[PDB]
RNA sequence: CGGAGGAGUACGAAGGUGCGCUCAGCGUGGUCGGAAAUCACGCGUAGAGUAUAAAGGCAAAAGCGCGCUUAACUGCGAGAC
RNA sequence: GCUGGCGACCAUAGCAAGAGUGAACCACCUGAUCCCUUCCCGAACUCAGAAGUGAAACCUCUUAGCGCUGAUGGUAGUGUGGGAUUACCCAUGUGAGAGUAAGUCAUCGCCAGCU
């Protein structure tokens, strides 16, 4: 016979792109992700498709806050 | 009731019960008279009759009851109305109460059919009453088929003692 | 024949068989039960044989507690075929065995006719046994 | 009274996955001790006495003395840690009474 | 509850003033007293606060529309006097109407834009 | 030619904005309505929902309703995947 | 010392049980004239005053009944070199999860008011 399996997607290519520590420009990408794993903090932008992006020149720095004990990423100028 | 209710009710009642601060004695907060029209779909004009009739008996124009979901063993679903409820309180509720004890319960065929049992146990008292008639409107005639309604009376008494005793007080006959 | 009553997915990976086991090596429903040593995979007709042997020299006065349950389904491909187009089906379950499992425990008989019985058991089963007993600590 | 058993001391070059299994090779099991008004003693103990005195049911109930040096402490067996398949002790907690 | 209805409804235009990092004019009203206050940014310091305890307008009714129309007239000076310019009106869930809206004329005719 | 499922659409509102509201499940009494039809209170809790398969998400709800509307614009565009 | 508002963290901070305050604040409470509100109801939104109370609710004090935090030691796993091949042993580096002892009724800033 035959097997009704063996189709697959195309990658996406997702996950962090810019590090904690790390140096930014406005206007870099620093989060592909699907939906909010994580939230935007001070000078940091969120687009259509959940991506995260910097809107101000400085340092990343990721954390851990709220009640609800969700990840934010934000920039420090 | 309307006054007589302030001025005395209360009073008796506190010297009944024994209750230590003037803010325990039990109050009817509200009633609300509900019916639904099953099978609405099979006509769509019996609700038509039915929110007339019951703007008739109580002047508070209704709002008619969607329903959620979809059964399927009945022809139910979400998006058409299939009954109607009105909730009464303050002066309103008042006169309806009037009205009640006055002429309703002599038209009832049978009197001291209501039950002291079947409170809700938290001090609300749920009542159906059957048929459109017995109460003050036009004759059969110019009226739709015979129609039930239920009459829920919530009240803020703590327990079904509380409860009795305040329809005691007020005069409901069973 | 044990066979789960429903399955998510029909046929599993073949997966990879090591480690100890940590769970499941404590006498906790009886008094005398026997623990395999080393480590393989056991048949549910293999189960039902060893259950059969140990009721039938018990002769029914006791109760035996089974412990270990085939949930792992095994595909063969049919014969004659050549390697190729697709997975192969189903023809029967099994359970993975890890040193020190506990495999059967007898509560209400003799420890004389427990061992004994599980003597006759052991020779039917494909991996060495031992006897243990329940104990405080 | 019932039970003395005799520990050494094992110090940090004796704590460790390495130096445990060397000692169990060397037919020792560590144990650690943990108890008020003291912080946690590690210990070492042999198989033989530890084996001889699982056997005995009283073991469990009644107080155990343990003796390193001229230091004993009086505690009482809290958990035992025991082989999957080959059953030996392996290791041993006790709390002071 | 009540409150906790009013709190849920506000939360969103507090964390919108929060985000857009503006001069904050919050408001709180009671049936008896009506009480502002303005707040910078970071939300740590109060710059200028407004009410109807205080001595001037303590002896009147405290619980109406010219009482808020006096505070608002108070905190719009204090604004002044402290050097905020620009800010951002928080009705804190209360419907903008009322007492509330003629607290925040009183505060636009003082000088405060928003 | 490994194991499992979907797609070749839909919507001038199912878009925009201001405002307002939280699901579903059970325990008690009530009409021809009962396992399951409308309605009051109370308990525990997100298992509801999100046009469609699954995954990642969703309280400032991204879930639900109302009024007004066409940013379902034109010229571009630092910077980054 | 007590109350209200705005902030920093989100259970060592919560749930549950017991107890207390109104002189000021808070809440309930009166009425539907005026502004405004109900797919019907001043029930909610909103306006005018204060007749009464701390009943409900907010706030504050005790605990350990839940919930939560949580060692030491050992065990599993694992990078590099060597040995062996049912998946393990040695040298060195690293090191959980669960469980145990133990702990837990939080804490810190700005503004206004009262005895």
């Amino acid at each position: 016979g035959s097997t009704k399996n063996g189709r697959d997607s195309n990658p996406k290519m997702l996950g962090v792109k810019v590090y904690g520590g790390q140096t930014v420009t406005a206007g870099n990408i620093i989060v592909r992700q699907r939906g909010t794993e994580f939230h935007a903090g001070a000078n940091v932008g969120m687009g259509r498709d959940h991506t995260l992006f910097a809107t101000a020149d400085g340092v990343v720095k990721f954390e851990v806050k709220g009640q609800f004990g969700r990840r934010y990423v934000k920039v420090e100028t | 009731l309307k006054a007589r209710y302030n001025d005395e009710l209360k009073a008796k009642l506190q010297e009944e019960l024994s209750i230590k601060n003037v803010m325990e004695i039990p109050r009817i907060t509200k009633i609300t008279l509900n019916m639904g029209v099953g099978a609405a779909a099979t006509d769509k004009k019996l609700l038509d009759g039915a929110v007339a009739d019951m703007q008739l008996i109580a002047g508070q124009k209704p709002v008619v009851t969607l329903a959620r979901k979809s059964i399927a063993g009945f022809k139910i679903r979400d998006g058409w109305p299939i009954g109607c409820k009105v909730t009464l309180r303050g002066d309103q509720m008042y006169e309806f109460l009037d009205r009640l004890i006055s002429i309703a319960i002599p038209r009832i065929r049978d009197f001291r059919g209501f039950s002291a049992k079947s409170f809700d146990g938290r001090g609300n008292y749920s009542m159906g009453l059957k048929e459109q008639i017995v109460f003050p409107e036009i004759d059969f005639d110019k009226i739709d088929r015979i129609r039930g309604m239920d009459i829920t009376i919530t009240t803020t008494a703590r327990t079904d003692d509380e409860g009795r005793a305040l329809m005691r007080a007020f005069g409901f006959p069973f | 024949m044990l066979q789960p009553k429903r399955t998510k997915f029909r046929k599993v990976h073949k997966g990879r068989n090591t480690g100890l086991a940590h769970r499941g090596s404590t006498v906790s429903f009886g008094s005398i039960a026997i623990k395999a040593t080393e480590r393989g995979r056991m048949t549910a007709r293999q189960i039902e044989a060893a259950r059969r042997t140990i009721s039938r020299r018990i002769k029914r006065g006791g109760k035996i507690f089974i412990r270990v349950f085939p949930d792992k389904p095994i595909t063969e491909k049919p014969l004659e075929v050549r390697m190729g187009n697709g997975k192969g089906n189903v023809e029967y379950w099994v359970c993975e065995i890890k040193p020190g499992k506990i495999l059967y425990e007898i509560e209400g008989v003799n420890e004389d006719l427990a061992r004994e019985a599980f003597a006759l058991a052991a020779a039917k089963l494909p991996f060495k046994t031992t006897i243990v007993t329940r104990t405080v600590m | 009274a019932n039970f003395v058993l005799n520990a050494q001391a094992r110090a940090e070059d004796k704590q460790g996955k390495g130096a445990s299994r060397r000692l169990r090779r060397e037919s020792l099991v560590p144990a650690i001790i943990y108890g008020g008004n003291a912080e946690p003693v590690a210990v070492t103990l042999e198989l033989r006495e530890l084996v001889k005195a699982l056997e005995s049911n009283v073991f469990f109930e009644e107080v155990v003395e343990i003796k390193v040096g001229d230091k004993v402490e009086n505690v009482k067996i809290q958990a035992l840690q025991r082989h999957p398949a080959k059953n030996t002790p392996m290791h041993a907690d006790f709390k002071r009474a | 509850e009540k409150k906790q209805s009013r709190l849920r409804r506000a939360k969103s235009t507090r964390l919108h003033i929060r985000a857009l990092g503006a001069t904050r004019l919050c408001v709180n009203r009671t049936p008896r007293h009506i009480y502002a206050q303005v707040i910078s940014a970071d939300g740590g310091k109060v710059l200028a606060q407004a009410s109807t305890l205080d001595a001037s307008l303590r002896s009147g009714t405290t619980g109406n529309i010219e009482a808020a129309t006096k505070v608002g007239a108070l905190i719009a000076e204090r604004a002044k006097a402290a050097g905020v310019t620009k800010v951002a009106f928080d009705r804190s869930g209360f419907k903008y109407h009322g007492r509330i809206k003629a607290l925040a004329d009183a505060a636009r005719e003082g000088g405060l834009e928003f």
